[PDB]
């Protein structure tokens, strides 16, 4: 995969924030 | 509870619900560590272009989000298997990825 | 109206603004490059930690940078930076950052 | 309503793209 | 006949498609054709520009305050909905005035 | 690459000269602006305001055409600096129009 072809497909209208997996479980660090 | 997820499984993952998510790190490392890395699965496809397609067979609803990998707890948020995603998905979601990540 | 680029090291200010080191602001390395992270306001981005105890995927930072520690490679996370008012530190030299990338590349499967 | 409290409330999970109006129609001149 | 007023809730017509509140007087809606109008969504996420509407008008949701744009109402069509209460007017017109830094 | 637009700029626009109404600190984080299109004067532009010489683009900015839009995928690309009272002019219009 080219990356400039990649990046250049996105677009305000087709973003996906950051996941939801709630608050820090178990052991991880962040 | 003998489970330990391995590379190329989709599992559901709990989260305060619960959500799939397709496991790239190998069950070597995730066993040890009880953490795993993986990408969530999102049930809104939009066209963005680190999406990846599951081959409708499967069952899951929805796409990969290949640059949204994160490590995870799975013991804690209780991971179990619901299929197995074949080698070209995950050549695709490590393709992007990587691209993503300089290598 | 910072962008991180990858190589960065930076500042992220997690919830727990208050007890300082003892709370939630943690210093990061970025990996993915600011054409990705200023569009997205997300990055991939790996946790610094002060102490090495000799784990397969730590990258030791060098010294004088700024920021001390380890990059703990198995803990890339993309991330909302921009909710976390990210800050930059440092630049990592292209040695962490490349060691950085092949332990990561070798846990994700590349 | 101050700009700056407003533009803190904005994050990678709430933004909305631009609306899909379709194509400009009569006097729409962009 | 209709001209769009200042807090109307309309539909209008995208190639009725999409309901979207009227910022702009009708002074200026029917003589231009023109007006200012803001969309309505049911995608309510707490985004600081979302103004929520009043729950027995007609349409449900939050209208994008920041979404403003000029649309040529004749051609798509309008069609009153509902109007909207002088709090919703108020609070759009604040929020959007705050980003255009009126 | 590096380009955000901010409160001010005249900028390229594909689809071409815009005035940029939303600040940086808007248009960076949601990659859309508020805009108002730049063309030649003419008796049906009620709210027109007049651009100085020398700013690489001449003609008036149509107050009353602002607009949010995505200058991301439309490659969005500096012109130049409008002064403080093309912006204020356009502000006061447009506000007027907005019934604020």
């Amino acid at each position: 995969y080219d990356l400039a072809a990649l990046l250049a497909e996105m677009t305000p209208e087709n973003l996906h924030g950051e996941t939801d997996w709630g608050a820090l479980e178990g052991r991880e660090e962040w | 509870s003998d489970y330990v997820p391995d590379a190329g499984h989709l599992v559901w993952l709990n989260f305060t619900g619960r959500r799939p998510a397709l496991v790239l790190s190998p069950a070597a490392y995730n066993g040890v560590t009880g953490l795993m890395q993986a990408c969530p699965v999102t049930s809104r496809a939009k066209g963005y272009p680190f999406e990846v397609t599951l081959p409708a067979h499967l069952g899951v609803s929805g796409v990969v989000l290949a640059d949204h990998c994160r490590s995870l707890d799975w013991r804690s948020r209780r991971a179990e298997q619901l299929a197995e995603a074949p080698a070209d998905v995950l050549a695709e979601v490590r393709g992007k990825l990587g691209s993503l990540l300089g290598m």
